[PDB]
């Protein structure tokens, strides 16, 4: 079960983002609510256990915590690279 | 003993011939050179002339073979060669 | 927002069926008939056997050839008839039940003995794994509808599928052990034993095969019943007429023909075989046995106490 | 290379007009093969190391091992007898 | 004819080991029954007069 | 390597070819199948196919060879099978 | 004493074992070359010769063996090399 | 480096030759597990594989070998085991 868990809470797959951002996110109030639940979700796996311990085995998962609080880190900078990109572009189309 | 195959260009019944050919020789025979014999002469009679057999602890070979009648395997710690030639 | 939608979707979406989700089997036969030997092998190991068994637990690891999968299967096994339900209905829930599978070794030793052997222990398993389909509450029971009638569906290939002559809806293969007795066998009893076999074969709807070591097909038939492990069915010709080797494609195998319900059942039955202190009170000791007494108690009534839901 | 040499290869021993070109194929291949060949040394020296340390895990290079025995010996006779061929079937068919 | 070469060595492999144990840590050291109040010493603060 | 022939069906050039032939081919490889390998090759070369070579230190064979192309012989501690057939 | 396994090309079930027949050797014997004696004979019997073993406190070696049979282990401070070799 | 030889199946030739090698082994090589794979080495170019070599101040071993080809002996306080097997 805690094993599914550690996939099931935070997805692993974590399949490419930067199509779906760059289509239809990015104005106001649509950006403050998909990036405060990032936020959240940083702060979310900041608290995985480092290890699970039953009546005989334990299991370390610091590796997962590294992995997982990297993987939140990685969508932020993704969302800071599609803005950078956006504002570029639509000037240049209408300038054209 | 335990039949242990590392290379064979044969069909699944010659293979399965060989070990079981191999096997009654290491059973039947101490000497290298009468194990061998008994492994060659089987395979004349049921799949007709010319093989040669090699049987032992120490060899390397180097040698030309028919297509589809070649097998190298072990029985235990004794290596045996078997294929067509001729 | 949508974008954990579809990182959920996706990851929810895969993961069924690196390698899929593997299956797993158990093996019903006797106390030391030579089972271990067959299945220590099968996993291409060089390890002793074992007489006993108290649901054992082993595994083995294949490779594809493109790559390595790490194809694992997992095996369990129990002989005789010994604590059947209180283990066998450990590792088999209904959850897992469409990849669970069972196969069945006869000890040719004694068919007088296994016959109530098997019978017992067929009885235990088979009570088991149809109750699971629907014990566990399970409303979304499409998945048992599924169960029961591609069973059901795929012995009876050609022949008219009159009735079910024994509901029975799970996978099975049947083969013997230590056949090297069976030829120093009465000739009468040779054909009674072998038509017993067969009879059993039709009912579950369990292909059968020999045990050598050209026989091949032992090996395959097991991977075939394990997730395709060592190949596929290989459907080969029954063996009815030599009656030297056994082997049998489940579908082919007619009452008509292999006996040539209870009336074949009474029949060969009949014919083979019908006959089918810890205390330590004369002792005497006071410091041992008091103290024993007083330790034994305290533990146990702690450990009851512990009020586990196990 | 030496797969695909023999495929071409294959081809050069005949005495074809449709071919008369090939000829310049076969002296290229034997003019490039004593730089691709010592590959095979090569990898060997350094599976000294992968032996060891891979502890035994070296199925695909055993695997293709074998198959460049095939190649190597049955490329170089189809180079002998493609050279043969051609130098035979030349005086013969010049002639004729 | 359709036949191939091949070869077989019955010393498929030949696996070489290295093998060291590890060293010992020894000193030298002194003992004396007879003599001051540090015996043996291995081959200016003053605050341990400050409690007194 | 000190060479001793104890059997030949084969030419007085040929069996001195096949000493000195595998003289030379001990001397340079360390590893019986590359010996073996050598060997044949050298024979295939200036007496045509088809030979076959084992070389080795504990062996029996029971082989068909053709007439006049036979040798069994020693290098050292090493017996070394040269004949032809096919 | 406690086994410490620090390196080893060899199935689990012989690892336990060799540790199991050294640590009985240990028990058994005060003296090197006969702990040794007693790991290799048993080891000959179970898993067919030839093994070779070396008990010591202070040794360097360099050895061949054959692919899934060797082991290097301590008992405490006393160190423990077996493998099979022909 | 004086050289006391224990025991030896062995010509006296190779005797010297073991001697003289080790003792140049000591001379070059200070860690153990490297003058053993020195020897080794030396002894599989000159007098065909398969040789082991164990390097000491503390061990015991017990071992097979081929016949005539055993020496163990000391060189001051460091003992030398040299013998072919496989």
């Amino acid at each position: 079960a805690v094993l599914h868990q550690h996939k099931e809470w935070i997805v692993i797959g974590q399949v490419d983002m930067e199509a779906l951002v760059e289509k239809h996110l990015f104005t106001v109030h649509d950006w403050e609510k998909n990036f405060k639940a990032l936020k959240i979700k940083g702060k979310e796996v900041e608290r995985l256990p480092s290890a699970v311990k039953v009546d005989c085995l334990n299991i370390n998962c610091n590796p997962v915590k590294t992995v997982i609080d990297d993987l939140i880190q990685k969508x932020x900078x993704x969302x800071x690279x599609x803005x950078x990109x956006x504002x570029x572009x639509x000037x240049x189309x209408x300038x054209x | 003993r335990k039949a242990v195959i590392k290379n064979a260009d044969m069909s699944e019944e010659m293979q399965q011939d060989s070990v079981e050919c191999a096997t009654q020789a290491l059973e039947k025979y101490n000497i290298e050179k009468d194990i061998a014999a008994h492994i060659k002469k089987e395979f004349d009679k049921k799949y007709n002339p010319t093989w040669h057999c090699i049987v032992g602890r120490n060899f390397g070979s180097y040698v030309t073979h028919e297509t589809k009648h070649f097998i190298y395997f072990y029985l235990g710690q004794v290596a045996i060669l078997l294929f067509k030639s001729g | 927002e949508t974008l954990w939608e579809i990182a959920k979707a996706e990851v929810e979406k895969r993961g069924i069926n690196a390698e899929i989700a593997e299956k797993f089997v158990f093996f019903i036969g006797s106390k030391n008939g030579g089972k271990t030997t067959i299945i220590l092998r099968c996993l291409d190991r060089d390890e002793p056997p074992k007489p006993t068994l108290a649901l054992e637990y082993t595994y083995g690891r294949r490779a594809k050839g493109h790559n390595t999968p790490k194809d694992i299967a997992h095996f369990w096994e129990l002989g005789g008839g010994t604590s059947l339900l209180d283990l066998i209905s450990i590792p088999i829930t209904g959850d897992t039940l469409r990849t669970f599978s069972l196969v069945l070794v006869l000890d040719l030793s004694k068919p007088n003995d296994l016959w109530p052997t098997m019978e017992n222990l067929l009885q235990a398993t088979k009570s088991h794994v149809d109750k699971v389909i629907m014990k566990l509450g399970k409303t979304n029971a499409k998945a048992v509808s599924e169960m029961r009638q591609k069973i059901w569906n795929n012995m009876p290939k050609d022949h008219p599928d009159h009735e079910l002559i024994d509901p029975f809806p799970v996978p099975l293969v049947i083969i013997g052990s230590k056949y090297d007795v069976f030829q120093d066998f009465e000739s009468e009893k040779r054909k009674v034993i072998c038509k017993t076999l067969r009879f059993v074969a039709h009912y579950y709807g369990a292909s059968l095969m020999f045990t050598s070591k050209s026989e091949a097909l032992l090996l395959k038939i097991r991977g075939v019943i394990n997730q395709l492990a060592f190949g596929i069915d290989k459907s080969k010709s029954i063996c009815v007429d030599q009656n030297k080797p056994l082997f049998i494609t489940a579908g082919l195998d007619s009452f008509g023909q292999i006996g040539s319900p209870m009336e074949l059942w009474k029949k060969v039955y009949e014919k083979l075989f019908p006959p089918k202190d810890p205390a330590r009170d004369p002792q005497y000791a006071e410091n041992e046995v008091d103290e024993m007494r007083i330790q034994k108690d305290l533990e146990l009534e702690q450990y009851k106490r512990s009020s586990s839901k196990s | 290379f030496v797969t695909e040499a023999m495929e071409v290869l294959t081809i050069m021993p005949q005495s074809v007009e449709e071919i008369g070109d090939a000829n310049l194929q076969y002296s290229k291949l034997q003019e490039r093969k004593p730089e691709i060949l010592p590959l095979f040394q090569e990898a060997e020296d350094k599976n000294r190391l992968l032996r060891t340390v891979a502890g035994g895990g070296l199925e695909t290079i055993s695997n293709l091992k074998a198959k460049w025995d095939k190649f190597e010996l049955x490329x170089x006779x189809x180079x002998x007898x493609x050279x043969x061929x051609x130098x035979x079937x030349x005086x013969x068919x010049x002639x004729x | 004819k359709n036949t191939k070469q091949a070869y077989v060595q019955c010393n498929e492999d030949n696996v070489e080991r290295d093998i060291q144990t590890e060293e010992i840590e020894t000193r030298e050291v002194w003992t004396q029954h007879p003599g001051e109040s540090t015996v043996v010493s291995g081959g200016t603060s003053d605050a341990v007069v400050m409690p007194k």
